[PDB]
């Protein structure tokens, strides 16, 4: 079995019998050949995923704190819910559906 | 430019023409035959579902309520 | 859940226009950082703690770095462990 | 309540008995002279798997009916499946004493459950006329009988399924069940 | 340029740079077909088209013309 | 230079479609008369108003009672 | 009401859908038992395709007012929803409730 | 998208289950009586199958890269048709 | 004398016509290719006629035949609604399947021939015997004609594969046997109409249940006991290959609906956590190994494990819909896997010997024809909507979400996983670069032989994709009767 | 499609690194992409004014905690849709 390595690696201007897939002929071969070659997943390589959960996180926390403040802060309600005359009883379904709004509490 | 259009159709080259291995005649008059004629005869076959039967039950059995007023009072 | 009435009347002046004075005010700073400065895109960018914000954002939150190996090379592998062991 | 550790000695005596005489039947095929006390210089450790693998299936067989005082086909198995499990060992190695006691769990089993004819099968003292009428033209049976097997609901959903159901989740749940009345009128 | 590519590979699509010396004639060939259909299942669409409001005699309505439930409608409305 | 010619593929899909409509006309029986002569030829031929039904019960019986007999049989006292 | 097509005589059950008080050896009315109660829980669930269909008439013709002009006719849907299912006939073959 | 489609899947077994049929005049006339939990139920179905369509949060990572195709493709398709579906 | 027996003995003529014309006419190889592919259209003729005769709504089976000659096994002949499409894919398959192997069969024709004839008439005979151990005459009689077509005409590791389809086989049948012996010792007859009357006791119930799912489990095949199929459907010729995965397969999706759920009600309906413990993990499991098979006819066989499996949970999940969608899921998965098998193993295989994956690579730049259809048969593969492939799996998984919530849900992964390697096969294969640089020759496209075999059936998946009410319309009232259950408002009326 | 002219343009480039200029090359290309942007950045009195702007006031005029938590949210996604823009 030789290295297992992504085909990904391979240098695209080297001289290969099949370029587009960055092999040589006879090239030996691992037994995750079909899942190691050029289409296969793309291996992103830009950092550790251990430094990727700390990076994200910083993200994270900045949405929850940023949810925080306006939790202290915002502004109450303005406007009283809508009264409608009779409730809309009939016209929402009858007593078995949701009503609007008609002298209940708030 | 446009180039005009090619190829070798059953990869039969323009000199030569398309040669049969004996299966076309059993195929095309037998097996596709047969099926395009009883696609003509199934149109003619009766409908004898259980919905068509049931259709005219249910239809029968809301007639003696509100709904689906008979077209023929009692 | 009617907003329609509020959406017009209770919401203050100042918010309804806020976001055009946010787009006029920070286009601005764009047309000054760059063709007129040029220079502090650039400082941010070499800064330790500029230098990943913008490869983290460039890399879309490495989100398909958490799918392809966790998702997807996961099941390309538990297909490598039934068709094998 | 039975002596496991006394009838096991029974139960090796019985099968490592029988080990004897077939390492005295490998003695008499040696192409060597070795002497009549060479029943227990090379051939006594096939006499002791065989008196191994017997007392130890009857202890354990034993020792399972005692933990909870009932007879029936399943304790043959521990009994065997432990039988198998020795078997192993004198060879040493894990996949034996598994594939072991594997084997030998199940035939002790099977046989049991299904009371091998090697003693003779239960006499049926009936009327095989009878049964055999009896089990083909009992086309129907009371709905108590299908209810106690397959249970209630999952489709089977009888006459009065909803007017016990309300009562069912009301003491569990605690909520009186009310469908919406879901029209304008009435 | 131009790509190279095989002159014998069949193309029910065309190939790789299709256009026959007859591709008007052979597009109004197949263009009659897809009008001739097209009503067909206009007339289809036609005798179908269920509605349940009727439309003011006043306001603008291209499908007036062809479609029945309402054609047959309007000269029902014409009676009085 | 070439020309390309209409097809045999080409008939037989506007074939096709252009027969589907023609069987589609004969096939409707018509607003309130009767079903067309052809459409109760087929009727008639599979009508088999009670035929699998006698011919069913008949031999269910038949083996109902052969089953039986095996049950004598077999359960024969020694 | 609609007077009953031929090919509502054939198919029509002769007997009414139950087990009860029948005899199973007699193929002939096993077998008609059989289908009169597949044809009853057939018709109960067709109802509710045609009370649909009455329905969806008028969802389209009210529209905003839909919850409050044909909810009689969802009602009905309703009902056959939570009753019209085909069962099929081989639970009643094989259990008598007898009330 | 078959990830959604998945969900999207299940929620009209879910339409199917607790209505019979699935046609908008059916749903809609009876929604306002069904069981709340059969609402969120089948309303969450359909929210993660609106994900992958129109790219969100998690269900996004076939639109970016699906600008590998023709420009006039992303026009039509990806930009104003196919991910408001 | 009836049609069904028309339909078992055409195919004895042309075995009969095809061994006697040497004694005739040295006679050409063509011929006797020309009598067998007529005998099969003629036994397409005939259940075509019957199906314009049969009736959707009747109870009592159909084109039976007075005997009156009652022996200790005599053969009993019935056509009703669940049987009787499982008969018409049988004789539309089975042309198709001859001209598969129209060139690929070269020595033994006349064996080759006279195999799948004799194969047809067996096959036919388990859809039609009305008796249980008729349907076990039949189910287990096609072992000795499937073991020496492969091993005659197979590939190079044949004698294995033929080795595991008849030693697996024999054994689940043989569980199979002991369930079918204790009935008919029980009931004192296997005969339908009385034996379906029977009730049985529940411990006897869940007793039968094992051995007949023992048997089931074999042929289905469910994951971990599949092994069977990736050889013998790999290493059989084309045609037996189309023959063991569309017809051979249903079977036993058929043997429920005679020997499952109408006498073992309670026992059925007690044991489906298991069924579809074993289905899910079935689902879950053939899914993931094919997506990374590299024999390219092996992904295309262990995909119908995959398959066989959402159909497997819709017959137990005692629902019309689901019991409906499974016999469609049945009918549509043998269209397309027949397609998928010719495509590989026919159209691949053929040009290039080689069934490695490894070796192929855009080929839709010289094979534009192949393409396309190899793309609506991955397609249809992959539950795509417009094929019968998709309203089968969808109303499967509806009546098994409907019985098990957790199970339907884990066999609804499919829809993700199906997708998985049905295009990842696809992308390989007609997309994936330009051409493979394996190739050292150029490759001719679709002939008029494979345009014609693949056109049907990806037409019939589609037609009946668009209106399976031509299907679903016969199969109501007959599978109406195989349901268990009753409604507390619409039981014992009076 | 603007940008669909642009690749056209320069030999089917699509990096930001290698282009500039190109006002007097591309008159109309960029008159056009500037009139969509506007309406984009919601640019008062546009097409995308009224439409993507509204949405703000609708998001505010619901006076509850989430309503006002992702007006901010929305704001600061506006404030980078200018960015980009
Ligand atoms: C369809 C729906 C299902 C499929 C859906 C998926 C879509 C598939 C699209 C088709 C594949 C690609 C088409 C292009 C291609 O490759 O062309 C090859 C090729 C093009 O070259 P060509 O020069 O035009 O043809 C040369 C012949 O192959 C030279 O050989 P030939 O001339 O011998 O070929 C004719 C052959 C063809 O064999 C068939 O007939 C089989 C096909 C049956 C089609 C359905 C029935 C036709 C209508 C019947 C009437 C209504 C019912 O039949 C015969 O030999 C005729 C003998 C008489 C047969 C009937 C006997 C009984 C008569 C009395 C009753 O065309 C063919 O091979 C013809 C057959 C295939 C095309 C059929 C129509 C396709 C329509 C496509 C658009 C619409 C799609 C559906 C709606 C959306
Ligand atoms: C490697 C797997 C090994 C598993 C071996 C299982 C052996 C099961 C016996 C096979 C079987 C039918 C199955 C035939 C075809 C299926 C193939 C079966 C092989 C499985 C693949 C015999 O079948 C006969 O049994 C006769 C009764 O004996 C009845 O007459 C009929 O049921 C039938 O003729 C089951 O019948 C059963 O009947 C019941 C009395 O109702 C017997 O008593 C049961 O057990 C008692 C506690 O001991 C308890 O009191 C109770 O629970 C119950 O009363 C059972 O013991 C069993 O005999
Ligand atoms: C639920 C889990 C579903 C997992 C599906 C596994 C399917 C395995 C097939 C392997 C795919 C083969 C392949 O090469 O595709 C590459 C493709 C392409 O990805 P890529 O990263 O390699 O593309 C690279 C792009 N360039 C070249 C420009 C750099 O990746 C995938 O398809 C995998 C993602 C599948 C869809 C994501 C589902 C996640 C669901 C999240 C919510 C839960
Ligand atoms: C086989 C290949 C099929 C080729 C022929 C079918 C072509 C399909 C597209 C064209 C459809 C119209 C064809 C001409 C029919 C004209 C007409 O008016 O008929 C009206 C009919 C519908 O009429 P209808 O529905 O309004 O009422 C009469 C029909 N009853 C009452 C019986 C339901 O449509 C057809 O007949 C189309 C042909 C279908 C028959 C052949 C189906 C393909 C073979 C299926 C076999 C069974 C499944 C296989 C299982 C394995
Ligand atoms: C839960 C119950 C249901 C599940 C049952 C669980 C068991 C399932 C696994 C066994 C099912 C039967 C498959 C056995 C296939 C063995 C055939 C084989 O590999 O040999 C071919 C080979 C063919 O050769 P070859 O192709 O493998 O390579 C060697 C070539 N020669 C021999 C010519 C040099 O035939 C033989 O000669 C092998 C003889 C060995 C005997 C095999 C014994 C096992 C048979 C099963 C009976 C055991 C009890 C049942
Ligand atoms: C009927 C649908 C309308 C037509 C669909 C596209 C057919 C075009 C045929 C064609 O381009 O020739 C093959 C084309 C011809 O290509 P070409 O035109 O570029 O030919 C020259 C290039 N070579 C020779 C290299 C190929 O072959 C291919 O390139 C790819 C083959 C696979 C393409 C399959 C098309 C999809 C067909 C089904 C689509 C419908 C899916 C349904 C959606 C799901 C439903 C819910
Ligand atoms: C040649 C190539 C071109 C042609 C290809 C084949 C085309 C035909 C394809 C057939 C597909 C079915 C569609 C046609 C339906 C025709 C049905 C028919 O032929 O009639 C039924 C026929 C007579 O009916 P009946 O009298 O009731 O039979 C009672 C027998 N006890 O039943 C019979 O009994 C007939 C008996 C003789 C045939 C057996
Ligand atoms: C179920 C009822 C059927 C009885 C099954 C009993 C198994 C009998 C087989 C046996 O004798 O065990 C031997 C088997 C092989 O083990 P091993 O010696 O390690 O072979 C080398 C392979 N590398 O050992 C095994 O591999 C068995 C391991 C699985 C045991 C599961 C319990
Ligand atoms: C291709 C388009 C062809 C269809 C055009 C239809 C049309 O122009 O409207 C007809 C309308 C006639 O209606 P009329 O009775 O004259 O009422 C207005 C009286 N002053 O003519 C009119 O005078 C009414 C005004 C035109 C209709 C409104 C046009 C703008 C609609 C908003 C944009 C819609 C974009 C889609
Ligand atoms: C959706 C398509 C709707 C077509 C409906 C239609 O064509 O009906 C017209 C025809 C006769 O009218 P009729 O059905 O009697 O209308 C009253 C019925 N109560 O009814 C028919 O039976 C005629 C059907 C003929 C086939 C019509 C085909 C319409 C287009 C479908 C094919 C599209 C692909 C075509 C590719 C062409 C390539 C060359
Ligand atoms: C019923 C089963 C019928 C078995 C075949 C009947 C006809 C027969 O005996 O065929 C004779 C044929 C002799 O043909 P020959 O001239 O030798 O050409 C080489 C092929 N062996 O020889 C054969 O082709 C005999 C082998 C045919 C295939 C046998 C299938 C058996 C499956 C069980």
């Amino acid at each position: 079995n030789p290295p297992r390595i992504k085909r990904q690696f391979r240098d695209p201007h080297a001289d290969w019998w099949d370029k587009q897939e960055r092999r040589n002929f006879g090239e030996p071969v691992h037994e995750d050949h079909d899942i190691l070659g050029m289409f296969s997943p793309y291996e992103y390589t830009w950092i550790t995923p251990g430094k990727g959960l700390f990076q994200i996180g910083l993200f994270i926390a900045s949405f929850l704190g940023l949810c925080y403040v306006v939790k202290l802060t915002y502004p109450d309600r303005v406007s009283y819910p809508r009264e409608f005359e009779g409730g809309l009883e009939r016209e929402l379904g009858g007593a078995g559906a949701v009503r609007a709004f008609l002298c209940l509490d708030d | 430019q446009y180039d005009p259009p090619t190829g070798w159709l059953w990869g039969v080259r323009p000199g030569e023409k398309y040669q049969n291995e004996g299966w076309e005649g059993p195929f095309f008059y037998g097996f596709w035959g047969s099926l395009i004629v009883f696609a003509i005869a199934y149109a003619y076959k009766p409908d004898t579902s259980i919905q068509t039967w049931a259709l005219e039950e249910a239809r029968r059995r809301l007639e003696a309520e509100g709904i689906l007023e008979d077209p023929n009072p009692t | 859940h009617e907003i329609m009435i509020d959406t017009e009347f209770a919401v203050p002046v100042l918010f309804k226009l806020l976001p055009f004075i946010f787009t006029i005010s920070f286009s601005v700073i764009a047309l000054t950082l760059s063709e007129l400065l040029s220079e502090l895109v650039i400082y941010f960018k070499f800064s330790r703690f500029g230098y990943n914000i913008f490869g983290f954002f460039n890399q879309r939150f490495l989100i398909e770095f958490f799918y392809n190996k966790y998702i997807t090379n996961l099941i390309l592998n538990l297909g490598g462990q039934i068709t094998k062991i | 309540p039975k002596d496991a550790v006394h009838l096991g000695l029974k139960g090796a005596a019985v099968v490592g008995g029988i080990g004897l005489l077939f390492a005295a039947v490998r003695t008499s095929l040696a192409r060597k002279n070795v002497g009549p006390w060479a029943i227990f210089t090379r051939n006594g450790k096939l006499a002791a798997t065989f008196a191994a693998v017997g007392g130890a299936y009857d202890f354990t067989r034993a020792a399972a009916a005692n933990l909870r005082e009932k007879e029936d086909w399943v304790n043959n198995g521990i009994g065997g499946l432990f039988a198998g499990a020795t078997m192993g060992l004198t060879t040493g190695r894990i996949p034996r004493v598994l594939g072991f006691a594997a084997l030998t769990g199940v035939v002790l089993a099977t046989a049991e459950y299904a009371g091998s004819g090697l003693r003779g099968v239960f006499k049926r003292d009936v009327d095989e006329y009878e049964r055999k009428e009896f089990l083909r033209k009992n086309r129907r049976r009371p709905i108590e009988e299908t209810l106690a097997e397959i249970g209630e609901g999952r489709g089977i959903k009888p006459p009065g399924y909803y007017e016990r159901r309300a009562q069912r989740l009301k003491e569990k749940y605690g909520v009186d069940i009310n469908p919406v009345c879901a029209d304008p009128d009435q | 340029p131009k790509i190279p590519y095989p002159k014998h590979v069949w193309s029910p699509a065309g190939g790789w740079y299709a256009q026959p010396a007859n591709w008007k004639q052979n597009t109004a060939i197949f263009g009659l077909v897809i009008f001739g259909i097209t009503a067909m299942v206009w007339k289809y669409s036609a005798e179908h088209e269920v509605r349940h409001k009727m439309p003011e005699p006043d306001r603008f309505y291209p499908s007036r013309y062809w479609v029945k439930q309402i054609k047959d409608y309007e000269r029902a409305q014409k009676e009085k | 230079n070439v020309e390309e010619p209409l097809g045999a593929a080409f008939y037989i899909a506007v074939g096709g479609i252009a027969s589907s409509f023609v069987i589609y006309n004969i096939s409707r029986p018509g607003p309130n008369g009767e079903p067309s002569s052809l459409h109760k030829w087929f009727s008639k031929i599979s009508d088999y108003k009670d035929e699998w039904e006698t011919r069913n019960t008949l031999m269910a019986a038949a083996l109902e009672q052969a089953a039986h007999d095996k049950h004598l049989l077999l359960t024969a006292e020694r | 009401p609609t007077p009953e097509s031929e090919a509502f005589l054939a198919k029509k059950p002769q007997v009414p859908p139950t087990f009860d008080g029948v005899d199973y050896e007699d193929n002939k009315r096993l077998k008609q038992a059989q289908d009169a109660i597949i044809r009853e829980q057939w018709v109960q669930v067709m109802m509710g395709r045609l009370v649909r269909e009455e329905l969806s008439k008028c969802y389209y013709r009210e529209g905003v007012n839909h919850l409050e002009k044909c909810g009689k006719l969802r009602e009905r849907y309703l009902q056959l929803l939570a009753n019209a299912k085909v069962k099929g006939y081989l639970f009643e073959q094989q259990n008598y409730w007898s009330k | 998208n078959r990830v959604g489609d998945c969900f999207l899947t299940v929620g009209m077994f879910a339409i199917l289950w607790s209505l019979g049929n699935l046609d908008y005049a059916t749903v809609f006339s009876l929604a306002p009586y069904i069981n709340s939990n059969v609402v969120i139920i089948i309303g969450i179905c359909l929210l993660i199958g609106a994900m992958a369509k129109s790219s969100q949060v998690g269900l996004h990572v076939w639109l970016p890269m699906a600008m590998e195709g023709p420009t006039p493709v992303s026009a039509l398709i990806h930009a104003a048709t196919m991910v408001t579906a | 004398m009836s049609l069904l027996y028309v339909l078992l003995i055409i195919p004895i003529i042309g075995i009969f016509l095809i061994s006697t014309i040497d004694s005739f006419y040295f006679f050409n190889v063509s011929y006797y290719k020309k009598i067998a592919l007529i005998t099969t259209i003629l036994n397409l003729i005939v259940s075509l006629i019957i199906y314009i005769l049969f009736d959707f709504s009747n109870n009592q089976f159909q084109f039976i035949q007075e005997n009156l000659d009652l022996s200790f096994y005599d053969i009993y002949l019935g056509v009703d609604g669940v049987s009787i499409y499982f008969v018409l894919l049988t004789t539309i398959i089975m042309p198709i399947a001859l001209v598969s192997n129209w060139n690929s069969i070269t020595n033994n024709i006349k064996s080759y021939l006279i195999i799948m004839l004799l194969l047809e008439t067996l096959l036919l005979a388990v859809f039609l015997v009305l008796d249980v151990l008729l349907f076990y005459i039949f189910f287990e009689s096609i072992l000795p004609p499937l073991f020496i077509l492969i091993g005659l005409f197979g590939s190079s590791n044949k004698v294995r594969a033929s080795f595991y389809i008849f030693l697996y086989t024999l054994l689940g049948s043989l569980f199979l046997l002991l369930s079918i012996l204790t009935m008919s010792s029980i009931v004192g007859t296997t005969y339908f109409d009385v034996l379906l009357k029977s009730s049985f006791e529940y411990t006897t119930q869940l007793f039968l249940f094992f051995g007949i799912f023992i048997a089931f489990a074999v042929k289905t095949p469910v994951w971990g006991l599949n092994s069977w199929l990736l050889r013998a459907h790999v290493e059989s010729p084309l045609g037996g290959s189309i023959v063991l995965a569309a017809i051979v397969l249903k079977l036993s999706l058929y043997g429920v609906f005679r020997l499952i759920l109408p006498i073992l009600p309670q026992a059925s309906l007690n044991l489906t956590y298991i069924v579809y413990a074993i289905g899910a993990i079935t689902v879950l499991y053939a899914s993931f190994s094919t997506l990374r098979t590299v024999d390219v006819k092996e992904l295309i066989a262990y995909s119908s494990v995959a398959h066989a499996a959402i159909y497997l949970m819709g017959v137990f999940s005692n629902t019309i819909q689901g019991l409906e969608g499974a016999i469609l899921l049945g009918l549509a998965h043998g269209f397309v896997s027949s397609g998928l098998f010719i495509c590989a193993g026919g159209i691949l295989y053929d040009r290039t010997g080689t069934r490695l994956i490894y070796f192929f690579r855009g080929l839709t730049q010289i094979m534009p024809l192949f393409s396309l259809f190899f793309f609506i048969l991955c397609l249809g593969n992959a539950g795509t909507p417009l094929t019968l492939n998709f309203v089968g799996e969808f109303m499967s998984l509806y009546g098994t979400l409907e019985r098990l919530p957790i199970a339907g849900m884990l066999a609804s992964t499919s829809i993700i996983f199906s997708a998985a390697y049905s295009i990842y096969m696809y992308n390989r294969i007609a997309f994936g670069g330009s051409v493979s640089l394996y190739f050292i020759d150029c490759f001719r496209d679709l002939t008029k032989r494979e345009f014609f075999i693949l056109f049907t059936l990806v037409s019939f998946t589609v037609i009946l994709g668009i209106y399976p009410s031509f299907v679903l319309d016969g199969l109501h009232y007959n599978i109406s009767s195989v349901v268990y259950g009753i409604e507390p408002n619409a039981s014992y009326l009076t | 499609l603007g940008a669909g002219s642009v690749i056209h343009a320069v030999a089917d480039n699509q990096d930001f690194r290698k282009f500039g200029g190109l006002i007097s090359y591309l008159p109309l290309t960029y008159s056009v992409m500037l009139i969509a942007s506007l309406s984009l950045v919601a640019f008062p009195f546009m097409t995308g004014f009224y439409s993507k702007d509204f949405i703000l006031e609708s998001a505010y005029g619901q006076f509850s905690f989430s309503g006002v938590a992702v007006y901010i949210i929305a704001t600061i996604g506006a404030i980078f849709t200018t960015l980009y823009s």
